[PDB]
């Protein structure tokens, strides 16, 4: 929620819902990070 | 140097050679007297410049009544019709049968959707429609998303089949008729007679994006004016998605707004300001709403929320009544995606009273909380929508004209008044039209006071087109001399009638397309904005026109008398004229309609030519099998008749006005007999005229041709090897020269063109002209212009005979009031003639133009194509210079410097036209060029619209206009 939380505004049309927007969201997505499932899309968000 | 006296009687000598071969030669005496000769083959009537307005300005308003008539038919049947409908909601059972246009009229489909049928038309091929219509039954648009076959499709066309007997019935009672149309609320356009639509929308790879409900007639009848203030929220959260999605709309929005409608975008976030250079309410045309579209694009997103400010700056932006507005519907939009603050002091404190609407809009998809927003527009008589992505924008910014549509349907019937929109292109391509429109109310149980509630919202607009070629009918200005024309004009300054209004979109700016970004398949939208071109830049613009424009917005009749530069038809002349503006009000609506009159066209010819024997002789005149008698001869293509057509390939046409002529009895039922008397009158005068005259002298020293243009439409070229060099117009009221010649005293020399395609500088010669000026019973008149066209070789040979071929001391060049070279001295300018002087020498060109010999005027052109700049055609705006004689003086001897060099000149001006002559010291010897000065329309983009919101021209808006009634319901938002 720190490093990526607000910063995914993004001038596209594209859904990326796994964000760190609040708290219930950001657990989803560290969650997801920890099975592994998709976490380099995760990170392709945070680079960009 | 030589001296001023030698030069003097050089240029005496060469104006005596030039004036002597065209008048002997042309032959103008010759013919003025076989006018003078006659006399009795014809008379003179007198044009009543009060009376033509007059019966014109009837002419009109009869036939927009005749219009109005139509359109309550349509209303009252549809209101009528609708108020016994029953609604279904099963028609797998009963359909509907329609048919749909923009439906493939392959047989082999059958379609026949569940629910509705479709019909097969037969689709005669009409004129005045240049398409093929059916006149049989009506067509029905439906816009591409939306499904026909909802519930609410199917029931609008169950109960809009009740119009076709009122279509038909309008179209029978004036079979004349144009489109009529009831555009209905729900996207439905209900058209007759029925026609396919344009496009497909997948048949052909191009897509259509036609809503009923954003066409400006159906905006300008579904509400009263407005004085909207957009109010985009630019704080921080509302970057990314959202911030683009409110750039779209708020541009989506603006073009649902018309030039009876002023706006404002502001913008907040902690502060509010103005998204653009204007600080107040501005007229929302197509000027202005390209500035604020180009000022939304720029915003960015960062910051804080305040709604407090915002909306301060908002409600004192509707207070300022120091500038012009609409007065009459006060609204703001607030366009936002969502917050937790709603500012209830703000609105207690500014509108405590609701005179101002709000309309709230949270664009994006996003989490933030909304009540607040829902309740800033429920609690301010406004009205809430949501915009989640780009497919509803359309939808969700037009819609707020249902809301500012209730009080026009709670006034009930004096609501209902026809109006008619601005000047546009039509979409079934008719060329351009103006409409009237009607709003139909919805009255459902009505007549017990049951309902009310689906009741506050109209169901559709009525609307029947007036194209713009049946406007121009009742105004025929084929007795008036080339110069003069009507034209009307709006209580808005724009022209609905003039000489110099083209079917094509009004340019704004300079258009700057990017190759690299379009895809090569998408279907980019082609234009809805209308032609509204003002008056003062169709003509050009003293301070007399403005005092008349202002006298006749606000329905004066008067008359005026005045000098003024009148540019010619081809835009690189300008001459002085005396006109005499006479205008009057259309009494049944608001237009102004003005006749303009040079003096000297205060009579015409009438022929009087009915027997048998003088019409068969002259008649016999134009045919091509002896055209070496009597040299090629044009016919004008004017409607002679109702059953021959212009055909644009003149030798087409003349043939069958012969053919017509003879294979037609010189009765004539359905000719105008006045028009094609006046041409065989004519005829007549011209042949004579080169039979005695001119085919006694078949070779002249220096001539190249000979011709003879006439009003009657005919035009003569005497040797008919001649008559394939001749590229002007044969319509005669289109040439330029023509027009030109009859405005000056002397003989008009017209310079050809340069690098122009075709043989045009010395295979055809330097046109001369002069205009044929009679007197009949001490009445003045110029029915007539004869010319001749010089060759080039032989007027060097008598120029050349202290400067001498090539030179390299001195030039002598000769130009014409316009700086296009004519006769020049090096055989390296020669190959140049007719190219603007200070585009071959700039320097002394621009000292001409200092010590005035030579002013100037620059106007716009509005309606231009454009070569589309870098950041197959676009509109653009261009600028138009135009030099001419202002200092009536004859000789300027002087000294031009350009620092460190020295070259001495003098000009005199030929007398008895319009010639001039230079001799200066020569160029090569002096290496200082500064810049060519350049006369061409050059793609520009001014004015400065953030300068004309300052002092803006005067206008008059309507006065009925229905806001705020008592009892509207508003628990809808």
């Amino acid at each position: 929620m720190q490093l990526f939380g607000g910063r995914y505004d993004f001038e596209d049309t594209e859904v990326r819902r796994s964000n760190f927007d609040n708290f219930p969201q950001a657990l989803i997505s560290v969650f997801q990070v920890l099975t592994g499932e998709d976490w380099n899309s995760v990170m392709y968000n945070g680079i960009m | 140097f030589p001296s001023a006296v030698t030069i003097k009687s050089w240029v005496d000598k060469m104006q005596e050679d030039l004036v002597t071969l065209a008048k002997t030669a042309s032959g103008v005496h010759q013919l003025v007297d076989i006018y003078e000769k006659y006399q009795d083959l014809y008379t003179v009537e007198p044009n009543n410049a009060r009376q033509l307005v007059e019966i014109a300005a009837r002419d009109i308003e009869k036939l927009l009544s005749n219009r109005s008539k139509a359109l309550v038919r349509l209303a009252l049947e549809a209101e009528k019709v609708q108020a016994a409908h029953q609604w279904r909601e099963d028609f797998a059972s009963n359909e509907v049968v329609y048919y749909n246009a923009k439906d493939d009229l392959d047989p082999e489909k059958n379609d026949s959707e569940p629910g509705s049928q479709r019909i097969k038309p037969v689709f005669i091929d009409d004129a005045n429609f240049r398409r093929q219509v059916s006149y049989q039954h009506a067509a029905v648009h439906i816009p591409t998303d939306i499904y026909e076959g909802s519930t609410i499709v199917l029931n609008e066309l169950n109960w809009t089949s009740a119009l076709d007997d009122v279509f038909k019935k309008n179209r029978e009672e004036d079979p004349s008729l144009l489109w009529q149309v009831f555009g209905s609320a729900t996207g439905l356009a209900r058209y007759y007679p029925a026609s396919p639509w344009v496009d497909n929308s997948r048949t052909p790879n191009k897509i259509d994006l036609y809503d009923v409900r954003r066409r400006p007639w159906y905006i300008q009848g579904a509400a009263s004016p407005k004085d909207m203030l957009i109010l985009v929220d630019v704080s921080g959260s509302v970057s990314g998605l959202t911030l683009k999605l409110i750039r779209t709309s708020v541009s989506e929005m603006l073009e649902t707004l018309s030039d009876d409608d002023f706006v404002n975008v502001a913008s907040f976030n902690s502060n509010a300001q103005d998204v653009s250079c204007f600080q107040h309410l501005v007229q929302a045309n197509v000027r202005n709403k390209k500035v604020l579209k180009d000022a939304v694009n720029n915003i960015t997103a960062k910051g804080i929320t305040d709604y407090k400010k915002g909306f301060s700056f908002a409600f004192e932006q509707l207070l300022n009544y120091n500038v012009s507005r609409a007065n009459c519907n006060k609204i703001i939009m607030l366009f936002t995606d969502g917050g937790e603050e709603r500012a209830q002091e703000i609105f207690a404190k500014y509108n405590k009273d609701k005179k101002v609407r709000v309309f709230t809009f949270s664009v994006g998809q996003h989490n933030y909380d909304r009540g607040p927003i829902q309740w800033m527009a429920c609690e301010n008589k406004g009205y809430y929508y949501e915009i989640p992505s780009i497919g509803a924008i359309r939808i969700n910014t037009q819609e707020y004209l249902d809301v500012l549509g209730r009080p026009m349907v709670l006034a009930g019937d004096k609501a209902k008044q026809v109006q008619w929109t601005n000047v546009y292109l039509d979409a079934l391509e008719l060329g351009l039209v103006i409409t009237g429109t009607l709003p139909v109310f919805n009255i459902t149980g009505q007549f017990e006071n049951k309902t009310n509630l689906k009741n506050q919202l109209i169901l559709g607009v009525m609307g029947v087109d007036v194209s713009l070629e049946d406007i121009k009918r009742l105004t025929p200005r084929f007795t008036l001399c080339p110069n003069g024309y009507y034209f009307a004009i709006d209580p808005n300054g724009y022209v609905l009638l003039h000489p110099n209004l083209q079917p094509k979109p009004i340019g704004v700016g300079i258009p700057t397309i990017n190759l690299r970004k379009r895809r090569p398949n998408v279907q980019n939208p082609k234009s809805q904005e209308p032609v509204t071109l003002d008056f003062l830049d169709a003509e050009l613009e003293n301070d007399i026109k403005v005092e008349i424009r202002n006298k006749m917005i606000d329905g004066e009749s008067g008359e005026k008398t005045f000098r003024t530069l009148v540019k010619s038809q081809d835009e690189r002349y300008i001459d002085k004229g005396n006109r005499t503006y006479t205008w009057t009000p259309v009494n049944g609506t608001d237009y102004s309609l003005a006749l303009v009159l040079p003096t000297y066209s205060f009579y015409y010819i009438k022929a009087k030519i009915e027997e048998t024997i003088t019409q068969a002789r002259y008649s016999e005149t134009l045919k091509p099998d002896n055209f070496e008698e009597s040299g090629y001869t044009f016919l004008a293509p004017r409607d002679y008749c109702s059953d021959l057509k212009p055909s644009d390939n003149n030798t087409e046409f003349l043939l069958n006005f012969n053919e017509f002529i003879d294979r037609k009895t010189p009765n004539n039922p359905s000719c105008n007999t006045d028009l094609i008397n006046r041409v065989l009158l004519d005829a007549g005068f011209t042949n004579e005229l080169v039979q005695n005259y001119w085919s006694k002298q078949k070779n002249i020293k220096g001539v190249k041709a000979r011709f003879v243009v006439t009003d009657g439409g005919i035009t003569r070229v005497y040797p008919k090897e001649a008559g394939e060099n001749w590229q002007e117009n044969p319509e005669t009221y289109e040439d330029s020269f023509y027009k030109r010649s009859l405005d000056n005293d002397n003989y008009v020399f017209t310079a050809p063109y340069f690098n122009k395609s075709g043989p045009g500088a010395y295979e055809s010669g330097i046109m001369v002209s002069k205009a044929v000026e009679i007197y009949i019973q001490g009445k003045l008149l110029k029915p007539a212009v004869v010319g001749i066209k010089i060759d080039v070789n032989s007027w060097i040979e008598n120029f050349t005979k202290d400067c001498k071929r090539n030179s390299d001391v001195m030039d002598c060049v000769i130009l014409d009031d316009g700086g296009f070279l004519l006769m020049a001295n090096h055989d390296d300018y020669t190959n140049q003639i007719g190219r603007f002087f200070g585009e071959i020498d700039p320097s002394l060109m621009r000292h001409l133009v200092n010590i005035s010999v030579y002013a100037f005027n620059k106007s716009y052109d509005y309606q231009s194509v454009c070569e589309p700049g870098a950041a197959s055609k676009q509109s653009c705006i261009t600028e138009q210079t135009q030099y001419f004689f202002d200092n009536d003086s004859k000789s300027f001897s002087g000294v031009l410097d350009c620092g460190n060099c020295s070259r001495i000149f003098h000009v005199e001006k030929l007398m008895n036209t319009n010639l001039i002559f230079i001799m200066v010291e020569s160029k090569g010897t002096c290496p200082c060029d500064t810049r060519l000065l350049i006369q061409a329309e050059q793609t520009s983009d001014g004015p400065d619209p953030c300068d004309m919101v300052k002092q803006p021209r005067y206008r008059k808006g309507p006065d009925v206009c229905f806001d705020n009634n008592v009892l509207e319901d508003y628990t809808d938002c």
